[PDB]
């Protein structure tokens, strides 16, 4: 199965 | 104290020895930063975390005995000091829509991985259960 | 074509004239990037969007005639080409949790701002409706 990004206004993904 | 001690002190407490490290799994899947579902698998396979999160014994099903502590560690790991269980739950809702994790209706704080983690991880749930001494 | 054409063509279609541009509203509230609730107030006050989203006539209540188109533009505005109504619907749930937008009972794709938009915007619902020729 695939795992697309989980990034949203009400749940923002972190990066740095 | 120093980082050398931080590692040594935590190694004495049997920390930092999960079967499925979130960072390693991210390199396997190529996601770069670790994602929430990988973070959960790390705790679920880290004996030093069985007090607040653990497998139930039924396949890929698990429960958050201390939901706040899981949100606290997730915040520590992603540099989100304002992380709480409300926001973490909000995120799990997106995992529902994607059929990655499902809520076990009838229990509180109990979920299940419904994606084919066996074909992905190469482990069966029972295998990890024995490695972790699940009751 | 060029940018001067892209702006002229859209002008001939009576686009780019929303009473409440999300960007202007964001600067007014100091939120930086536009938020979903601001993006919706832009479509709801843009006559060129009344085909897929519009007011119903009962205060701050509105309906999404084409829920897919609304999720498509929100995708283009945040560079999320995989945006769909299911993800957008979770977004609106956040505003429900925060008592900013509620769902109309027994009706699909019908919501209402339950915050005090009149004190924030300086507009009444009826005032906007008249400006937008709402039926």
């Amino acid at each position: 199965p695939s795992f697309d990004s989980f990034d949203f206004e009400d749940f923002p993904a972190a990066l740095w | 104290g120093t980082f050398k001690d931080y590692v040594r002190d935590r190694a004495d407490l049997n920390k930092d020895k999960p079967v499925i490290p979130a960072a390693a799994l991210a390199g396997y899947t190529g996601s770069g930063p670790i994602q929430l579902w990988q973070f959960l698998l790390e705790l679920l396979t880290d004996k030093s975390c069985q007090s607040f999160i653990s497998w139930t014994g039924d396949g890929w099903e698990f429960k958050l005995s201390d939901p706040d502590e899981v949100a606290r560690r997730w915040g520590k790991r992603k540099n989100k000091p304002k992380m709480n269980y409300e926001k973490l739950s909000r995120g799990l809702r997106y995992y529902y829509d994607k059929n990655i994790i499902h809520k076990t209706a009838g229990k509180r704080y109990v979920y299940r991985f419904v994606c084919d983690l066996q074909s992905l991880l190469g482990y069966t749930p029972e295998e990890l259960h024995a490695m972790l001494d699940v009751k």
